[PDB]
RNA sequence: UUGCCGUUGCUAUGGC
């Protein structure tokens, strides 16, 4: 059973966003399991599962803890506006390939 | 003078480091971080709460309604209580039984509701340290802890298990073993208004759990003897005390760092301090804690000390040397075996082998001005801490509790200026860890409740 | 001079009880009066701690004669209850013994306590 | 603790090494230097040319033993009292005494070489 | 590290024989490394003795040196003098390593059993599994050397040999 | 003549004089505790590195504070890492023994010259030293 | 149809003497030359083995009334 | 008001 801890929750009205640091705790598990972590984050906060996102995962030595960077949006459309395209390729729906020449 | 030169050179050093009040006094980085402080959320859990309940001299002391409800369980060990924002209490014994009480009928003795008794039936069929997932206690339940929300009680003892029982039925919902051979739990404390438990296990270890997720958060290491007591408040700090290493540590649990506080009273300098014009001495083992607020706490020792410690001083702020008396010396008909009283008196060596009572229970009411100490002197003591927070002082005594006090905690009633509390104290005739206790002087295994007023 | 003569004061008592607790964790402590006299006549003992307040006193005063015979330091702690609590068992003990070991991780501490109680004695 | 003899003292003064400070920065340990009464007898018998060496051997930091034999043969006295006990460093520069001492086992040997003292049969010098 | 002056004298060979046999060392490089940095330590303490009392260097670097030597654990709490740093030596330093300490605490039956426990990761001081044998445990990490909870000598699930034998005996 | 804006003289240096012996004495006589870690959490590569030194855990705490503070991972920037990580870990395994660095005892740097013996409060008058005492 | 190479052409250990299993590990060699050394030490000195084990049976090896193994002075 | 047992109160105590 994974365990979740949010810390230092601030609000960004300019980016319509709420951001925090994510202490993810998995004793006798491998690692963070980021999609399941987005599920757990989207249910501890409000619904917006295609508007919650995590990117900066570092597991400490020997496992157990990992610190990530969590940012949760309202309004999935403006989340699609404000998130970068590589994270949208990683998690959500966007896929535009670069033209392979030279 | 070498220490004078050390102090002088350290002062010059700090002056030089400063080298490398006006009308304008504003610093850009400080005010930017204060803008981020105005931007952030969650001013809820992390209150550095000071002492906001100044009521020590206010309430009455000497005429409490003291009911010592004796129960038929050998050597009660712990007491857990609960208040929402009807009140239940919990006791547990060395006879492997948990017992639920109702306590909310305030003017009278508590009411038994439900047993939950483990026994020899719950010994595991493996003797293997990770299939310890049975549903009951087979050895020596040492501590209970009620949830701050009241869905669960969680208990554990020398069978190295944490069994979490439901409140409404006293049923084991989940079993979490501590996965090693010496992993006996000795103290449990929820952080206040939460679902997070801090257990202190004799592996020099502190385990943390989230109870409603059935998960373990963090194991944190660092004491040097068994972590005999634990204490927590609404902050994610914690305060533990290991027994014989004579240090109390407090843990930033997310950072996994600590502040250590050693003791350090010596009878040489103490008897010289009295010699400038006396039966007091060094320290055995720091035993019990309770975090009074988020800047101070208090420790109960093995030589009867009660000490008051701040968050900003390694050495303690205040001591109180003898807090429950010195024990009655062993009789001349039970020391020597000679015939004459002169030689049987010579076998007492005067005052050299008088040992003090050791405080085996201490409870600070959270953020309040008053704490309660208990041992087998027969009389609980009530002390209030002065409003400048650099001393405490004995208010009164509660003399209706014959036996060892294995647990003290209080139950609140009344509003902001008019209040009444019932002090529960588990009374046994045997210390909560080993036996060690002779001269059982009229003790009974009961619950000493007192109703204090105003 | 009482019968339980070379008693320790409070600082030496706590030094003794701390190394007793560590030897009990390291399986280097034989606790109890007849186990102590067994290990004393066997010769595997570095110093013996007797508690000077048990209900008779000659019950352990038999041991100073044995220690004197075999030249072993002996010291009197003034609490059998604290001695048992340091020994780590759930009862008071009246005598305990630190057995000799050279694959022992507390040999310096045991030797320092031996020197202190021998200059006392 | 280091037993000195006369040519070690003479070579110390000829190379301008202090006795206890040269011993300390040779061994990186605290040294107790010992002048036996036969080494002292030999320094006194060396005459009034060696007054500087004699009153540098007269030093309160250099402790001194009391040999109990007839005659003042320091090489015999040093060899006997070192092969009796094996708790001694021998500081010497005699070739014959150096060969005797390094033939008897377990005895470290110190000697003035260059501008500081050297030590050979002590296996823990760094 | 650095090689000694006369590396092949018979006292040095019997010295290294006793050290490597009594502490389970693999070669001469363990002794030479720990003795090289001990040489630096007490070559510094020699200069701290050759300067005088009430020298600032002596006062501050002396109590700094003896306090961090006490916290490494090679020096006891009561000898807070600076000549004990000169009396210090090499096996006082390699009694502090984790192989020696595992054997002395009795989790292993010899120093070689301790070395293979450490390199097979059954030993964890504090939180982290330590896996190299020459670790130099400190006076606060002295009492949390225990079996790792990820290991069958702790309380964990038994290894591949035990479970394969159990399966084949179940067949 | 005229003024010229000098950030090197109103910049916080505080490091020319930061000596570890003085800082250790201040930590000894500090009378407030020191934020030490739970004891296993500060060793680094299962013991393949050291424990970690006090300056290294201070620098690690600073990096994680800046890290969480503006949401950015630091990187593997080649020139700075080939200098600092390799030279730092090699002098760590040289001089850091058991979580304690002994490099300073092997280093010529005068204590009283730079970090003690005050320069502003030099008191070069009998009257000024008399008023500085009284 | 793949004529694979074999061990003597692969590792090329041409014509070596017979060597030692204890030499294949640097640690086990010093474990077994220290056991040899401390078995030789019982021959030269007399080693304190740990005192009297059980009942004193006797000297078990002989008593010489002519030999005196004590260091005379000068 | 309890594992027994006694005084019990018409509720409090004290021996294992
Ligand atoms: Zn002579």
């Amino acid at each position: 059973a994974v365990t979740i801890r949010t810390r230092k929750v601030i609000s960004n009205p300019l980016l319509a966003r709420k951001q925090f640091v994510v202490d993810v705790l998995h004793p006798n598990r491998a690692n963070v399991s980021k999609d399941e972590l987005r599920e757990k984050l989207a249910e501890v906060y409000k619904a917006e599962k295609d508007a919650v996102s995590v990117f900066g995962f570092r597991t400490q030595f020997g496992g157990g803890k990992s610190v990530g960077f969590g940012l949760v949006y309202n309004s999935v459309a403006e989340a699609k506006k404000f998130e970068p395209t590589y994270r949208l390729v990683r998690y959500g729906l966007a896929e535009k390939v670069e033209k392979a020449s030279r | 003078n070498p220490a004078d030169k050390r102090r002088r050179l350290a002062k010059q050093y700090l002056e030089n480091l400063k080298s490398e009040d006006e009308y304008n006094n504003f610093d850009a980085g400080d005010l930017d971080k204060d803008i981020i402080a105005s931007r952030l959320k969650e001013d809820v859990a992390e209150q550095q709460g000071r002492v906001f309940r100044y009521f020590g001299d206010k309430l009455l002391i000497s005429e409490a309604k003291q009911s010592f409800t004796r129960v038929g369980e050998n050597n009660l060990t712990c007491i857990s209580c609960f208040q929402p924002v009807r009140l239940f209490a919990y006791t547990v014994s060395k006879d492997l039984q948990l017992t639920k009480y109702d306590i909310t009928d305030f003017s009278k003795r508590p009411k038994k509701l439900k047993y939950a008794k483990g026994g020899a039936k719950y010994i595991p069929t493996s003797k293997h340290e990770y299939e310890n997932t049975t549903e009951g206690h087979y050895d020596e339940i040492l501590t209970v802890a009620a949830s701050p929300d009241g869905k669960y009680v969680v208990t554990g003892g020398r069978d190295r298990k944490l069994i979490v029982w439901s409140t409404e039925s006293l049923s084991p919902v989940k079993v979490i073993p501590t996965k090693d051979r010496r992993g006996e739990v000795l103290s449990l404390a929820f952080r206040k208004n939460s679902d997070q438990l801090y257990a202190s296990c004799a592996d020099f270890k502190i385990r943390t759990y989230s109870i409603n997720q059935f998960s373990q958060l963090e194991i944190l290491y660092g004491h040097h003897d068994i972590v005999e007591d634990i204490s927590a408040l609404a902050m994610e700090r914690c305060v533990t005390v290991g027994a014989r290493d004579r240090t109390a540590m407090l843990w930033k649990i997310p950072d996994e760092t600590r502040l250590t506080f050693r003791g350090g009273d010596e009878p040489q300098k103490l008897l010289r301090r009295w010699m400038k014009e006396p039966l007091f001495f060094c320290e055995g083992s720091i035993d019990v804690v309770s975090m009074v607020d988020d800047f101070h706490f208090i420790t109960g020792s093995d030589n009867g000390n009660i000490c008051l410690w701040s968050l900003a001083k390694k050495k303690p702020i205040f001591t109180e040397r003898i807090a429950h008396g010195i024990l009655p010396e062993p009789s001349f008909n039970d020391i020597s075996g000679e015939t004459d009283e002169e030689l049987r008196k010579r076998q007492l060596q005067g005052k050299k082998l008088l040992q003090p009572f050791w405080i085996t229970s201490l409870y600070a009411i959270p953020y309040s001005n008053v704490f309660i100490s208990g041992s087998w002197s027969g009389s609980l003591k009530v002390w209030k801490i002065s409003d400048n927070l650099r001393s405490f002082e004995l208010l009164g005594e509660l003399s209706g509790a014959k036996g060892v006090v294995t647990k003290i905690q209080v139950v609140e009633s009344g509003k902001h200026g008019k209040e009444k509390f019932r002090i529960l104290a588990s009374i046994a005739k045997e210390h909560r860890l080993g036996r060690w206790i002779a001269n059982v002087s009229g003790a009974r295994n009961g619950i000493y409740s007192a109703v204090i007023d105003q | 001079n009482p019968k339980a003569f070379p008693l320790a004061d409070a600082a030496l008592t706590q030094q003794i009880l701390d190394v007793v607790q560590q030897a009990a964790n390291l399986r280097q402590l034989k606790k109890g009066a007849n186990e102590a006299t067994k290990t004393l006549n066997r010769g595997i003992s570095e110093f013996i701690i007797m508690a000077a307040d048990c209900e008779p006193i000659e019950i352990l005063l038999h041991l100073p004669l044995l220690c004197e015979d075999k030249n072993v330091p002996y010291v009197f702690v003034p609490s059998r209850v604290a001695l048992g609590r340091a020994c780590g068992v759930s009862r008071p003990v009246i005598a305990a013994s630190i057995t000799t070991n050279d694959a022992s991780a507390i040999k310096t501490q045991i030797y320092a306590v031996k020197d202190k109680i021998e200059t006392l004695l | 603790q280091v037993l000195i003899d006369t040519n070690f003292i003479n070579f110390s003064i000829q190379k301008k090494v202090d006795i206890v400070r040269g011993m300390m920065d040779c061994l990186l340990a605290k040294c107790n230097p010992l002048i036996t009464d036969c080494v002292m007898a030999e320094l006194e018998k060396l005459g009034p040319k060696y007054r500087i060496a004699l009153k540098l051997a007269r030093d309160p930091r250099i402790k001194r033993l009391s040999c109990s034999h007839k005659g003042t043969y320091a090489d015999d006295c040093l060899v006997h009292r070192v092969l009796q006990h094996k708790c001694y460093i021998v500081a010497t520069n005699d070739a014959g005494l150096k060969q005797r001492i390094r033939k008897i086992p377990g005895i470290p040997l110190m000697s003035v070489g260059g501008h500081a003292y050297v030590i050979e049969k002590l296996p823990d010098v760094f | 590290y650095s090689t000694p002056k006369r590396p092949y004298e018979s006292s040095r060979l019997d010295a290294e024989l006793k050290l490597a046999g009594e502490f389970g060392l693999k070669n001469k490089k363990e002794i030479y490394r720990i003795s090289f940095q001990l040489s630096k330590i007490r070559r510094a303490a020699r200069d701290l003795l050759t300067r005088d009392e009430k020298d600032p260097k002596r006062l501050f670097e002396g109590n700094a040196l003896i306090r961090r030597l006490v916290r490494v654990g090679v020096l006891s709490e009561d000898k807070k003098k600076l000549d004990y740093v000169l009396a210090l030596k090499v096996e006082d330093f390699l009694e502090r390593r984790l192989q020696t300490q595992v054997y002395k605490l009795g989790l292993a039956k010899s120093v070689h059993h301790a070395r293979v426990l450490i390199t097979q990761r059954h030993i964890a001081v504090g939180k982290q599994i330590v896996n190299i044998p020459s670790f130099m445990v400190r006076l606060d990490s002295e009492k949390h050397i225990d079996f790792a909870p990820t290991s069958p000598f702790g309380g964990a699930r038994p290894g591949r040999v035990a479970r394969r034998n159990a399966a084949r005996k179940a067949e | 003549f005229e003024d010229r804006f000098d950030a090197r003289e109103h910049k916080d240096r505080s490091n020319k004089s930061r000596m570890q012996a003085m800082e250790e004495y201040i930590r000894e006589s500090s009378d407030q505790p020191d934020w030490s870690a739970s004891i296993g959490a500060d060793i680094v590569n299962h013991g393949r590195g050291g424990i970690k030194s006090l300056r290294d855990t201070e620098k690690e705490r600073r990096v994680t504070s800046f890290e969480e503070d503006n949401f950015t991972r630091l990187n593997i920037t080649n020139k700075a890492e080939k200098r600092k990580q390799k030279q730092r870990e090699r002098n760590a395994r040289m001089n850091v023994i058991g979580g304690e660095d002994f490099g300073i005892f092997s280093s010529k740097r005068k204590l009283e010259d730079s970090t003690s013996r005050r320069g502003a409060k030099k008191t070069r008058s009998a009257w000024d030293r008399a008023q500085r005492r009284l | 149809g793949k004529r694979a190479i074999n061990y003597q052409i692969l590792k090329n250990k041409g014509l070596t003497p017979k060597r030692n299993k204890d030499n294949r590990n640097s640690r086990v060699k010093k474990r077994k030359k220290y056991q040899k050394a401390q078995k030789k030490l019982k021959s030269v000195r007399a080693v304190y083995s740990g005192g009297q084990s059980g009942v004193y049976e006797g000297e078990k090896t002989g008593i010489k009334k002519g030999l005196t193994r004590s260091v005379k002075f000068k």
